[PDB]
RNA sequence: CGAUGUCGGCUCAUCACAUCCUGGGGCUGAAGUAGGUCCCAAGGGUAUGGCUGUUCGCCAUUUAAAGUGGUACGCGAGCUGGGUUUAGAACGUCGUGAGACAGUUCGGUCCCUAUCUGCCGUGGGCGCUGGAGAACUGAGGGGGGCUGCUCCUAGUACGAGAGGACCGGAGUGGACGCAUCACUGGUGUUCGGGUUGUCAUGCCAAUGGCACUGCCCGGUAGCUAAAUGCGGAAGAGAUAAGUGCUGAAAGCAUCUAAGCACGAAACUUGCCCCGAGAUGAGUUCUCCCUGACCCUUUAAGGGUCCUGAAGGAACGUUGAAGACGACGACGUUGAUAGGCCGGGUGUGUAAGCGCAGCGAUGCGUUGAGCUAACCGGUACUAAUGAACCGUGAGGCUUAACCU
RNA sequence: AAUUCCUUGUCGGGUAAGUUCCGACCUGCACGAAUGGCGUAAUGAUGGCCAGGCUGUCUCCACCCGAGACUCAGUGAAAU
RNA sequence: ACACAGGUGGUCAGGUAGAGAAUACCAAGGCGCUUGAGAGAACUCGGGUGAAGGAACUAGGCAAAAUGGUGCCGUAACUUC
RNA sequence: AGGACCGAACCGACUAAUGUUGAAAAAUUAGCGGAUGACUUGUGGCUGGGGGUGAAAGGCCAAUCAAACCGGGAGAUAGCU
């Protein structure tokens, strides 16, 4: 239930190892405004696949 | 499935009413008991003057389950309540000379030929 | 002797005129072409690799879409081998169909079993359940002790444990061919083999006769 | 699939009399004892039916020697050689379970007319 | 496992789950734009796509149906008067799911789902 | 003694052989069936109940058998708390008494979110010497190995009879393990209906909310056992106890000293699964890359421009795959998921209208209406043109060919 | 026997089988008459045994509904 | 010790069903309990259902399951009536 | 009429489960006992430590009871660690 011996730095750093998060690979321009965007997901203006599919 | 502890009713007019499976016979460690296959019972209740006493250790064999059994075609013959008929101790032959209730095709066999003789019906 | 590789089509049943049901799995098996024919010359060993159905021509890659071409063979689902027996020779283009297992009375089919995902040790191992109540505290279906006190201070490697449970391959051994329909491309053997509908099977002749 | 449906389409019996549940009914099945072949009559109420295609099933239950006995045949079966409908019965539900509970007056089933 | 099964738990009872559906198809219905979870939103589907398909043929049995599945009559009258002829020759499909983000609260990846032709 | 929790039970075991059963054999005061004793053999199997807290024991009934032991008389950071072993109380006894009893009887808090080793699963990184996609070989490792009864041989051999075989063959079971939902069923709060109380939609009618899914009756797919298929083997090699052939030492005898043969569920294979991280990193098939230059410490060196392949990853729709990663299908040249159309299944004759009845209600339209996860189709919705990682012919020394 | 160590004393009932229970017997280790003896209707969250109904308590577990456990985002302990 | 599933005396007492201030659903009135979103593994908690058997579980029917209202018929030993 | 019966508020805590670094230094859920009485409760007062009080458990006397708590003798003593 609880330990014997101290764990070193060493050995949290050995399991934090596999912590780390991965940044998005590429991103995608939107073909009509030129923004980018994440895969999949409408522009930060409101366009998607060139088309204005919210308004504002 | 016949297991110990289970109340049955009798088929036949040996003289017992109400017996109870205390053992099933026929294998180390066997669960349940279909049709056909002997059982050690205990006699619970029986009627003033027969052949049998109420208390008397002998063996039986069972003709109808509520379970029922299973014919090569995939049907199944189910009854409403579990029933067995009385057999001697040492011959395993039955006792009574008449046998109420119907019973199965599962019985037919030179060892219970009399049971299927004596048969108001086999289904 | 080789075997062919099928498909799952489903379970289903057979009436015989002598009153019997005989419940059959439908296999889907079609034609195996052969792809690579393996020598004590070249790999040591001898062997077939076939391979059957079809795939999506932009969903086949170049290095097997290459391997494919030199055979001369349209690409199929999956590659299969098979070890040759004593005296039995095949050619690369050759196709294979369900009428090798025209005369044969019992096979052994192999595929990989259904997942049921991370099973607890009572599905896994057949292992008893405590008791439900008579005081018991959070242990309903846990798998109890797992060793002994300090001599052997460790846990025995092989125990039975929770874990994953199938998904892996599986061989149902010395099952009845009811009926080889050549005209359809059809096998149906007699029981239930494992693995859901849809997947791969790999029948090959009973190694236990 | 089709090649499932095909498979049992070809092995499907033609001549199945229609039947519903409530309806009292009297199947001739095949009995083979020794090396003889003869027709045993079944006759009961039809208490549940189970629609699977070539997997069809119908329970039928009677009274025989005083003692309640239900027997669940498969409809495409070739131990089955012929049903007949002696009497349909006027029923609001598929599975008559209930029946089980119930002994002469309180088991009657009223005939569906028209 | 749930080989073969369909419908999100949501982490919520089937009640709640009705309930809750049954309020999302009317806003969505009554807004024709709505922001939602993602799960949710492609489980908002199998509720408002049948109900539009139901309200094609006007009649009073399809009306008293689609009432009992919304309990809302303005949501049924808008229903079979207008979103009936609009999507009249469509094979279904009359949402569309757009990935909008994550929301900042929880994280959560929302999505906003709209009619075919809302412009 | 700055705490090593203890009797019995439950769950889960693992080892030894001084073997309980099955297997092989010698002697028998072994006619046969069935036994006694000893030797070899641990591969598998080795009860359910009545009584007591019981281990032990007696008893009832099975079984081929109900083994003896080790593992802190295994196992409470897995469970129990009946006995024992705190505080309360009483009986018998001892003591004047407080109290005490291997004397008994009633009641009496069992904590811990796992850091390390271990074990069951499942990934990330790097290696395997250019990179990649597949399919394998098998050094090694695990699983599995139990057995009854009936029939034929044959009522034969044996025996005065009663009784009753060895060896060999066939069928059907008990327990265990693997797989599956086609059959029989369970669940199926995502499907349908009956019905009680109340509230809401203005009201009737019809619905919806709450009352454990309000209470029930059924039940699709999936998951399941009680349901149904399969398995333990046959065969080979070398053996243990044992049985021998020929044969001296030792004119005889002798299974052994030379030489040769047989012999068991034990060993190695044969059956199933994992398996080249087998760093000893293996084998086979296929695909991709065939540009120009600078620098100094001149070497498996560093840098710039052009170039980005095969393939992978990421993102999306997802799966009878799944804790999360992983694995599998699909991404417009598309049936991957949702919807839609048709069918199947489940429920059981919807609503509206008309007729009969004063009315409850019945009949017709009507086997109607509704129908999830199923089946066969259908691009209507969502699966983007891209972009990212991975490079640009792959070190040295010998040997055999090639020119 | 709330009391008997030997003791599961012996017999009878109940159970197929009853170290507990009930009814007797008396060889009362070591009951006994207001530190009260023996009964006793009614009463008890009192101790023991048996029977009917009822059941996942069990043979033997299976599925389903939610709250955690698992993943993501935010805050963020403890015994040792 | 906390924006703590605990403790705190008196007053008011609506509708329907109900004997009722029990219980269910509502009015007047007030809240959804200061982390959410997914997924639907083992295992834990609180529940629902179950084939055949019905205490074989266990120290013990512990716990679950079962009975449950009103009117009427009928009701034993024993007893201090 | 009743230290009568069934059963809410109210008082209590018999059995099981959960929780045992808890929501809680003893509670929650499902059952349970009393419920016109030797009942229960609010406000104020009285009984003080070898003393009180006790339908009696050495129980309770401010989360502390085979002699409370606070200050003092006091750095008690300690052949012990």
């Amino acid at each position: 239930a609880v330990q014997q011996n101290k764990p070193t730095r060493s050995k949290r750093g050995m399991r934090r190892s596999h912590d780390a998060l991965t940044a998005v690979t590429s991103l995608s321009v939107d073909k009509t405004s030129g923004e980018k965007h994440l895969r999949h997901h409408i522009t930060a203006d409101g366009y998607y696949r060139g088309r204005k599919v919210i308004a504002k | 499935m016949i297991q110990e502890q289970t109340m049955l009713n009798v088929a036949d007019n040996s003289g017992a009413r109400r017996v109870m499976c205390i053992k099933v016979l026929g294998g180390s460690h066997r669960r349940y008991a279909g049709v056909g296959d002997i059982i050690k019972i205990t006699i619970k209740e029986a009627i003033p003057r027969g052949k049998v006493k109420k208390g008397d250790v002998l063996k039986a064999v069972v003709v109808r389950t509520k379970k029922g059994v299973r014919r090569p075609d995939g049907s199944v013959i189910r009854f409403d309540g579990n029933a067995c008929v009385l057999l001697n101790n040492n011959s395993e032959q039955p006792i009574g000379t008449r046998i109420f209730g119907p019973v199965t095709r599962e019985l037919r066999s030179e060892k219970f030929m009399k049971i299927i003789s004596l048969a108001p019906e086999v289904l | 002797m080789i075997g062919l590789v099928g498909k799952k089509v489903g379970m289903t049943r057979i009436f015989t005129e002598d009153g019997v049901s005989i419940p059959v799995t439908v296999i889907e098996v079609e034609a195996n072409r052969v792809t690579q024919v393996k020598d004590l010359a070249n790999d040591g060993y001898r062997a077939i690799q076939v391979t059957t159905g079809a795939k999506k021509a932009n969903r086949v890659t170049k290095p097997e879409a290459g391997h494919f071409a030199k055979a001369g063979v349209e690409a199929g689902r999956g590659l299969w081998e098979f070890r040759l027996a004593e005296g039995e020779e095949f050619t690369v283009g050759q196709s294979i169909s369900v009428e090798l297992f025209a005369d044969v009375k019992k096979v052994d089919v192999t595929g990989t079993s259904k997942g049921k995902g991370f099973a607890g040790t009572v599905k896994r191992w057949n292992f008893r359940t405590q008791d439900a109540t008579h005081g018991n505290s959070l242990s309903h279906r846990v798998p109890g002790s797992i060793g002994q006190n300090q001599t052997p201070g460790k846990v025995f490697k092989g125990k039975k444990m929770a874990g994953q449970m199938g998904n892996e391959r599986v061989t149902v051994q010395s099952l009845d061919v009811v009926r080889v329909d050549a005209e359809r491309n059809l096998l149906l053997v007699k029981g239930a083999v494992p693995g859901a509908t849809g997947s791969d099977l790999i029948v090959k002749p009973a190694v236990k006769a | 699939s089709n090649i499932i449906k095909q498979l049992e389409q070809e092995q499907m019996k033609q001549d199945v009399p229609s039947f519903r549940p409530g309806d009292t009914v009297e199947v001739k099945v095949w009995v083979v004892e020794g090396s003889k072949k003869r027709l045993q009559a079944f006759e009961g109420v039809v208490i549940a039916i189970r629609n699977r295609g070539l997997h069809s099933a119908f329970t039928v239950r009677k009274i025989s020697n005083g003692e309640g006995v239900e027997r669940v045949f498969q409809t495409h079966s070739p131990v089955v050689d012929s049903i007949s409908v002696k009497r349909r019965g006027a029923v609001r539900k598929a599975k008559l379970y209930y029946l089980r509970e119930r002994t002469g007056k309180a088991a009657r089933i009223k005939e569906r007319l028209n | 496992m749930r080989h073969r099964k369909s419908g999100r738990q949501l982490n919520r009872n089937s009640s709640h789950r009705q309930a809750m559906f049954r309020n999302m198809a009317g806003s969505l219905v009554r807004h024709e734009i709505i922001k939602t979870t993602l799960p949710k939103a492609k489980e908002l589907r199998r509720v408002v796509e049948p109900l539009i398909t139901l309200a094609k043929t006007d009649s009073v049995a399809n009306r008293r149906l689609a009432f009992a599945r919304t309990r809302d009559n303005e949501i049924v009258a808008k229903l079979f008067n207008e979103l009936g002829p609009r999507f009249a020759s469509r094979a279904g499909g009359y949402t569309r799911i757009l990935k909008c983000g994550f929301r900042a609260g929880d994280n959560a990846p929302m999505a906003y789902i709209e009619l075919v032709d809302r412009s």
